[PDB]
């Protein structure tokens, strides 16, 4: 019978080179018209074709990766080798070798080999769910968010997704059993979202094909208890904040709230998008009496916030007061001195 | 590159029913499309080649159709073993590309109406050292199938009580759950600062059909504290932008209920201000409120007296703070 | 269908030779104990394994129970481990049940037992460490065959 088998390292350090081997049986590369491809499947992404080899050294590469890719054959051995240069965490995936047969489609595939490109170990061996970062999207865009489990048998516990609209309660969206991808959607969310998982990568996903502004919310993934606390949500991810808006990135304008026992002064951080903005007073030295307020969303679609401090009226004129504003999404950092007008 | 787009992302069809799945190529790919089936832990398996050719050993229920741009995979009678992810692929031009996939599911029997959980009161003001009694009501009997979660600002909920009356991991003895059937209670004796938060109940009578209550916020009860009011005129820097913001600060008050009225030359402003309130202070248990009145520069320059009038329980009569533009 | 043939008092040990025990909130744990400690810690460490006759042998059909104030039976419903407040019934109707486990010898491993859920084929009881504490779970094991599915059952009358 025909078989393909891949082998290689489970882990590769960033910048290092990956080398995978495809051992095949039931056909000869040199004495046949068949070919061997390398195809990767990143967790939560489409299958991506990398390289193809036909006898005799007739090599084809994905143009986007050509620079880092080398497909080869040991003239003696029944093996096809892939070398992939300058490994990055984005290269983490299941790598498959597949045979392009007489029907031009990939008729036989290897069992697949998972490759993890990671710097070092940081956080563990505690039971946890770690969700992907803050999302800021336009209406109509598609989105897929992730939840990676660690410190336990991720394959063996149901994971739920829960929506929390701003200032509102918890709404169960659906469950997924990672080991076999069995799903149980809430009747409210059935057909609105797709829940899925990558068993090898211990990751669950939640996705929208076309986002609406009303999808703006915090999304939690949580483990369903088994044995201990059965049927409850015993472990929670830290949450992924999702914002859906037609507004575009814009750094803020920082304006003083010039002072007048006790005096009040502050900064007005105006017309920025998206959230968040961080506000500090005197590079962290001033914290007592500080009030950084929640932002308000204006009709324009831009946010606005104020940060105030109450200080001794005698300190004005002597003591310098600066608010340090940082809007990382637009790379806008402003230090604004606030003084009596 | 050619982009293969699959739709829908997920399809639910009843057993023995017809499941049709679509693939659209971004450019003509002639008939060089294949379909694959993939199950968890396994590689993709070839089903169809050259758009319509059924791969050897593939059951007769799978069929492929299409030419040029629109492609289809059809399962004539869905079997339990057909639950998988289905991908299309094009071979027409290099790089060879795959679609994002369609998961096919079995359409489940329509679920019974959801049990409604009612929590009361919506907010609870209780003093440190005192006892709080949080109520939970289920719209039908859930036996002892109830959990309690605590949620603090900017944090995920955490399990406190499970099976109506048993405490979770490292939950203080001061927390005590009780109830069965329809009425539930979470009692927090000798309230500590860390206990002030939002609490949700969750029924799991017939899991997976779970529901939560809308929550109860537990806030610190302290003595009435009148706000210190401050008004801020717009800066000259902002005026160059053609907009003027006037800010009113209500500093360190209690209870949360406060009212702000904006007046421009004695004209009551309506619909042109926004406000936000801080979380209860960790040291003094007070709230602060900030209100911004927005005006065009032209309107700002056309008026003189700018005032914010403040009404709060701690004030015998409203406090007004104002400035005259120019002065 | 299943019909109760007898019950037995038993100490269930996992692969690390730790005893299984159920506390107040029906929380299963594994702890290093001698048999006298397990008898001393009864009825948290002594399980009532009720053997049943099966109309279809797969092979030894067992329910696993524990007596606190009331009796609670080990359940595998929805691939989740829980102890439901109930007595093992004398007779069960279907070929599959959330409370029925097939107890079999582990091939090539003298005296070790494996417990497969009748409700979920290829899913076995297994022991996993939750950082420091070892706990009981249901896990698909026909591919992996983790050593953690191996239990020893010791009689206590
Ligand atoms: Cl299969």
């Amino acid at each position: 019978e025909v078989t393909l088998r891949e082998s290689g390292p489970a882990l590769v350090k960033p910048t290092q080179t990956l080398t995978l081997t495809c051992t095949f049986s039931g056909f000869s590369l040199s004495k046949s018209v068949m070919g061997v491809s390398w195809i990767r499947q990143p967790p939560g992404k489409a299958l991506e074709w990398l390289a193809h080899i036909y006898w005799d050294d007739d090599k084809y590469y994905n143009p986007s990766l050509s620079a880092r890719l080398t497909i080869s054959k040991d003239t003696s051995k029944n093996q096809v080798v892939l070398t992939m240069t300058n490994m990055d965490p984005v290269d983490t995936a299941t790598y498959y070798c597949a045979r392009r047969g007489i029907r031009s489609a990939m008729d036989y595939w290897g069992q697949g080999t998972t490759v993890t490109v990671s710097s070092a170990s940081t956080k563990g061996p505690e039971v946890q769910l770690v969700q992907s970062g803050t999302e800021v999207k336009k209406p109509g865009e598609s989105l897929k968010i992730s939840c990676k489990g660690s410190g336990y048998t991720v394959t063996s516990y149901w994971i739920g997704w829960v929506r929390q609209m701003p200032g509102k309660g918890l709404e169960w969206m659906g469950f997924i059993y990672p080991g076999d991808s069995e799903t149980r959607y809430s009747p409210t969310f059935q057909g609105q979202v797709t829940i899925s998982a990558d068993k090898s990568f211990n990751t669950a996903f939640l996705q929208w094909s076309s986002l609406k502004a009303s999808d703006t919310a915090m999304y939690y993934c949580a483990r369903v208890g088994s044995g201990w606390y059965p049927y409850t949500f015993d472990i929670w991810g830290q949450g992924t904040m999702v914002t859906v808006s037609s507004a575009s990135t814009k750094g803020p304008s920082v304006f003083p709230l010039a002072p007048s026992g006790t005096a009040a002064l502050g900064c007005l951080v105006k017309d920025y998008f998206p959230e968040p903005v961080t506000v500090s007073w005197n590079s962290g030295a001033l914290t007592s009496g500080v009030h950084t307020f929640p932002a308000v969303l204006q009709s324009s679609g831009l946010y606005s916030l104020s940060s105030v401090v109450t200080v001794p009226s005698s300190s004005l004129g002597t003591q310098t007061y600066i608010c340090n504003v940082n809007h990382k999404p637009s790379n806008t950092k402003v230090d604004k001195k606030v003084e009596p007008k | 590159d050619i982009v293969m787009t699959q739709s829908p992302d997920s399809l639910a069809v009843s057993l023995g029913e017809r499941a049709t799945i679509n693939c659209k190529a971004s450019q003509s790919v002639s008939n060089d499309v294949a379909w694959y089936q993939q199950k968890p832990g396994q590689p993709p398996k070839l089903l169809i080649y050259y758009a319509s050719n059924r791969y050897t050993g593939v059951p007769d229920r799978f069929s492929g159709s299409g030419s040029g741009t629109d492609f289809t995979l059809t399962i004539s009678s869905l079997e339990a073993e057909d639950v998988a992810v289905y991908y299309c692929q094009q071979d027409y031009n290099s790089p060879w590309t795959f679609g994002g996939g369609t998961k096919v599911e079995i359409k489940r029997t329509v679920a019974a109406p959801e049990i409604v959980m009612t929590q009361s009161p919506a907010t609870l003001s209780v003093s440190p050292g005192e006892r709080a009694t949080l109520s939970c009501r289920a719209s039908e009997s859930i036996s002892s199938n109830l959990a309690w979660y605590q949620q603090k600002p900017g944090q995920a909920p955490r399990l406190f009580i499970y099976t109506a009356s048993t405490r979770a991991t490292d939950i203080p003895a001061r927390f005590s759950g009780s109830g069965s059937g329809t009425e539930f209670t979470l009692t927090i004796s000798s309230l500590q600062s860390e206990d002030f938060a939002v609490y949700y109940c969750q029924q799991y009578n017939n899991w997976p059909s779970i529901t939560f209550g809308q929550g109860t916020r537990l806030e610190i009860k302290r003595t009435v504290a009148a706000p210190s009011v401050f008004i801020f005129p717009p800066s000259d820097e902002q005026l160059k932008s053609g907009t003027a913001s006037v800010v009113c600060l209500l500093n360190n008050f209690y209870p949360r209920e406060a009212k702000v009225q904006w007046k421009v030359d004695n004209a009551l402003q309506s619909g042109n201000s926004q406000e936000s309130v801080t979380e209860q202070d960790s040291k003094d248990s007070t709230y602060s409120l900030s209100s911004t009145l927005t005006l065009s520069k032209a309107d700002y320059e056309k008026h003189k007296v700018y005032a914010c009038e403040v009404t709060h329980q701690g004030l015998s009569s409203p406090v007004t703070k104002s400035f005259n533009r120019g002065e | 269908y299943f019909g109760k043939l007898e019950s037995k008092l038993s100490v269930i040990r996992n692969l690390n030779d730790q005893v299984l025990f159920i506390d107040q909130g029906n929380r299963p744990l594994f702890e290093d104990m001698t048999d006298s400690d397990a008898r001393d810690n009864a009825p948290r460490t002594i399980f009532i394994i009720s053997m049943y006759k099966d109309s279809q042998p797969r092979g030894m059909a067992v329910t696993i129970s524990v007596k606190a104030e009331k009796i609670s039976t080990l359940s595998a419903e929805n691939k989740i481990i829980s102890f439901k407040e109930m007595n093992p019934p004398d007779n069960i109707k279907d070929t599959k049940s959330d409370i029925i486990f097939f107890q079999r010898s582990v091939p090539g491993h003298d005296n070790k037992m494996q417990f497969e859920s009748s409700s979920y084929e290829g899913y076995f009881l297994a022991a996993e460490k939750e950082r420091d504490l070892f706990k009981l779970i249901l896990k698909k094991e026909d591919e992996l065959g983790d050593r953690s599915i191996m239990f020893t059952v010791q009689n206590e009358a």
